[PDB]
């Protein structure tokens, strides 16, 4: 199974995101789970709103 | 800022453009741009009416 | 990694890495490490004539 | 822009000292030369501060670009060229046949039409 495993994490790791509100990119622009996390992160914690963003394969 | 359009015939020649425009000197004397063009309106009226009147007095 | 390297620089491309080692095998001497293919600098100097500078950064 | 060359030529000989227009390359080369970037980037980020969907998308793509062009410190004055490179001989073959007419890729005509 994990060489399988290994091919499936890689297809499902990318997080549609509906708005972009205080964020640069495009709303409805593919964005990996890391860095959208990091920039939620960092732009909640100096108050800005958090972007709503869902994860969906490919 | 410019659309396709536009721009391919800037490049392609097709139709003039105008680059600056200083358009605070124009401002300056935008009173007297327009009170020279009401005399020039005003000249070309005079032309106008004399050829009416000669021409319906003939 | 370094039977890839050997393969792909040392035995099919590079010119001078050819000539060293064919002679260093027929003298004692280690093999010398290879250089720089021919198709990776044939790339860039394709690649910079359409005005697209693509520096190294060796740094 | 001015469709008819009658209404410019009219243009120019009456009114033709605050503005100066030409049809062709340079006057892009100048218009962004003179042309600055961090104000644009200011006042599409107000913009963007704002809603308004509808412009907002475009505000957020010119933005995207604005920033891209301020980031990569370099001009936008790369995009108008002045001496085009030719690439060297070996990489577009001169060959000679049994008539010595060349044959390889035709980049040595593109280049002799240039010329």
């Amino acid at each position: 199974d994990k060489h399988i495993e290994v091919i499936v994490r890689q297809m499902l790791r990318r997080v549609t995101i509906i708005d972009s509100g205080s964020t640069e990119f495009l709303p409805g622009s593919l964005i990996d789970r890391a860095e959208f996390e990091a920039e939620n992160r960092r732009v909640v914690a100096e108050g800005g709103e958090p972007a709503a963003g869902r994860p969906v394969l490919m | 800022d410019l659309a396709p359009k536009d721009l391919e015939k800037i490049i392609y020649f097709a139709a003039y453009v105008i680059t600056s425009v200083d358009e605070e000197m124009r401002h300056n004397e935008l009173s007297t741009l327009e009170a020279e063009m009401a005399v020039e309106r005003k000249a070309v009226e005079d032309q106008r009416d004399g050829e009416l009147e000669a021409r319906a007095q003939k | 990694a370094y039977t890839l390297q050997e393969l792909l620089t040392i035995k099919s491309d590079d010119t001078v890495g050819r000539v060293k080692v064919y002679e260093a095998i027929v003298k004692g001497e280690n093999i010398p490490e290879p250089g720089i293919p021919e198709s990776f600098k044939v790339l860039l100097k394709e690649l910079q004539s359409l005005c697209l500078n693509v520096e190294v950064l060796s740094s | 822009l001015i469709v008819d060359e009658n209404l410019y030529r009219e243009l120019v000989d009456r009114y033709g000292e605050y503005f100066t227009g030409a049809m062709g390359a340079e006057s892009i080369q100048k218009l962004i030369e003179n042309f600055d970037i961090d104000a644009e980037a200011e006042s599409l980020r107000d913009v963007i501060r704002n809603g308004k969907g509808q412009k907002k998308l475009r505000a957020l793509k010119r933005l995207k670009v604005v920033a891209a062009f301020q980031q990569s410190g370099n001009s936008p004055m790369g995009m108008v060229l002045d001496a085009v490179p030719v690439i060297p001989p070996e990489l577009r073959p001169m060959v000679q046949l049994d008539g010595g007419r060349f044959a390889t890729s035709d980049l040595n005509d593109l280049y002799r039409r240039v010329i």
